[PDB]
């Protein structure tokens, strides 16, 4: 990569699978080697581990260096020291969970464990930043809300909290996209969707515009029209 | 002026005051209110 | 961590249990006035019927909803909602007058175009005559009832004491019992005004009728609701506290390994 | 920051990450074979952070007009706060 970045003044990327991969075989090596491998079981030389790979793939005047990084979350939680010293490297993260796959959305991908350092209400706009305000929001008071919700039902409460549960239900549905190599393992065709139609599709759908229709309108498509057209698919 | 608000008077008038049987007293002049509305814009709720 | 996460929302759900299984007893408590009620007021009802069959009468519209105040009563008060968003496909412009706070206002939301008498006390105690009473008298200067050609309530008819169907009857109006026979299989020439006064004495009495059946299926909703509550509640402590069990272990283990893995280095 | 304090002026001292001082100490202890206290943090990190922070603090005008002030942050795993650090 740093041949093509430099000398050759080439634009990069680099894509891994997986970067875990870098710890947990060095870990093996670290006993060995004359280290005292606790860290909640690995090398102490994390840090500076770490801290070599990621910097040799940082963004110079010569090349800039677009990074995906895939971490292998050891025993499914992110507590531990070393899936929590990946964030520190990163300025966007969107964090992929088991529970998402189970309740049948793909992609997998949490909406509420998803991160920039590139929203802002004038980096990607006022629009842009306003809509995703809406969406944490909305979502964070129906996970909040979960004991209540589920406990005693939805006929039973507020005005208020039912229509936050359609619409959060609605955009849970919405996260759901095939893609163009995803598209075989669902069945579902590949959908290819840009970000300035995904701005104009949810800003439609927070003020209510398209709430009145199906929450299974919005499973397995892309952005607003190919909502609009799979109700009428699925009415008849 | 209906016919039951008349009888019902007559009745809470019979009634006196808390010295009668329980149903009596709740039979007559247990607060509530009761909030009109017309057409949207609503008289303010007065005791029942 | 996750060890402090698991608990406090563990502990919630414990609070919950705690207050579901106080509501269910609060409700039978409350359930069997609400039973001894409504035998009373059906009581009080069918000596009216019986005229209302002889008379044959069985005929603008009306909607009448019952609910309490109080939330936490069953599917009681959206069914209820439902069946007036029915009953206004068979006239778009009735006047619908909402009997408690639960159902006045997603009603109010629809149109507050219909929305004419409404109430408030219907849930701290059981239906009194007093409400019916003045509410009846509010019927004729509002909505100009007792003209239609037709009047309807709606409420639940608490079918066996652990259940509740809604349930709707016409109630006769005084041009009703004026143009069919009271003369033909009684005898009122024109000394009184028995009619115009009958129909209004029983707008009350019929109306109390349906505000105590409703309340009654209504405790029942709350009883059996609470009852699955505590049990759902219970589940979910279930699952959070085997997690628990792991976690706490999970530093036990942790601390463990710290010493050992110094030790024999 | 405290040789601005130390001719009258005042300042004030962002520290970020101390948290980051740990995973380095923690390395150097370890490697050093020198005994560790809770979760493979060295003995005596606490006097290390404790020394450092206490350089900020109001003199007297006598002394020296300034005072540095300190806000150090620490950038927490899962929003724990029951570890040592």
């Amino acid at each position: 990569a740093e041949y093509f970045r430099d000398e050759e003044g080439q634009d990069v990327l680099l894509f891994i699978d997986n970067i875990f991969r870098f710890t947990q075989a060095g870990s093996e090596v670290s006993a060995l080697l004359g280290r005292i491998p606790s860290a909640v079981g690995y090398q102490p030389t994390l840090a500076t581990d770490m801290g070599l790979l990621q910097e040799r793939i940082t963004t110079t005047k010569k090349g800039s260096v677009t990074s995906v990084q895939a971490v292998y979350v050891p025993a499914d939680d992110l507590t531990d020291p070393a899936p929590a010293t990946t964030f520190a490297h990163l300025d966007a993260t969107t964090v992929l969970s088991r529970g998402i796959s189970e309740l049948g959305i793909y992609p997998a991908v949490d909406p509420l464990d998803s991160k920039s350092r590139l929203l802002d209400a004038a980096v990607v706009g006022q629009e842009h930043y306003d809509v995703a305000s809406k969406v944490q929001e909305t979502l964070q008071t129906y996970k909040s809300l979960q004991d209540i919700i589920a406990i005693l039902g939805m006929d039973e409460l507020s005005e208020q909290d039912k229509l936050t549960v359609e619409r959060a239900r609605k955009i849970q549905r919405f996260l759901s996209q095939p893609f163009a190599v995803a598209e075989v393992f669902t069945g579902i065709p590949g959908k290819l969707v840009r970000l300035k139609d995904t701005v104009a599709s949810f800003k439609a759908v927070l003020e209510g515009k398209y709430d009145n229709i199906p929450e299974h309108a919005f499973y397995m498509v892309g952005g607003i029209e190919d909502v609009v057209a799979k109700a009428e698919k699925l009415a008849a | 002026i209906s016919y039951a608000a008349y009888l019902n008077v007559a009745a809470q008038a019979i009634r006196s005051t808390e010295l009668q049987t329980a149903s009596v007293l709740n039979r007559s002049q247990t607060d509530a209110f009761y909030t009109q509305y017309k057409n949207a814009s609503e008289p303010t709720p007065i005791t029942k | 961590a996750t060890l402090k996460e698991v608990e406090m929302r563990l502990k919630s759900i414990k609070n919950i249990e705690k207050i579901t299984k106080t509501m269910k007893i609060v409700a039978s408590t409350r359930l069997s006035k609400a039973e001894k009620a409504k035998i009373s007021a059906k009581k009080m009802d069918e000596a009216e019927q019986l005229f209302y069959k002889n008379a044959e009468t069985k005929n603008k519209e009306l909607i009448v909803a019952i609910t309490s105040d109080k939330g936490l009563c069953g599917s009681i008060h959206s069914q209820l909602a439902k069946a007036v968003r029915r009953h206004l496909n068979d006239q778009p412009n009735a006047d619908i007058v909402t009997i408690g706070d639960k159902i006045k206002m997603q009603l109010l939301r629809t149109h507050p175009n219909n929305i004419k008498l409404s109430i408030n006390g219907i849930g701290k105690d059981a239906p009194t005559f007093q409400e019916s009473a003045l509410i009846a008298d509010k019927l004729l200067s509002v909505m100009k009832a007792g003209t239609y050609p037709k009047i309807s309530i709606f409420y639940n008819d608490p079918v066996s004491s652990l259940s509740f169907e809604p349930s709707e009857k016409p109630i006769f109006n005084a041009k009703t019992i004026e143009q069919s026979p009271s003369f033909g299989k009684f005898e009122i020439d024109t000394d009184a005004n028995v009619p115009r006064d009958l129909f209004e004495y029983t707008l009350a009495n019929q109306m109390l009728t349906a505000m105590a059946q409703g309340y009654a299926a209504e405790i029942s909703a709350r009883r059996n609701a609470m009852d699955n509550a505590s049990k759902n509640a219970g589940d979910m402590i279930n699952r959070y506290s085997i997690l628990y069990n792991r976690t706490r272990q999970a530093v036990i283990t942790n601390e463990l390994v710290d010493i050992i893995t110094g030790a024999s280095s | 920051g405290e040789w601005f304090r130390d001719n009258g002026k005042h300042a004030l001292i962002v520290y970020d990450d101390l948290s980051k001082q740990a995973v380095a100490y923690r390395q150097l202890s370890l490697l050093l074979r020198r005994p560790p206290g809770r979760e493979a943090y060295p003995g005596d990190v606490f006097y290390l952070h404790s020394r450092l922070l206490e350089r900020a603090a109001k003199l007297s005008e006598k002394e020296g007009s300034g005072s540095l002030t300190a806000l150090p942050v620490i950038e927490t795993q899962g929003g724990d706060v029951s570890a040592y650090i």
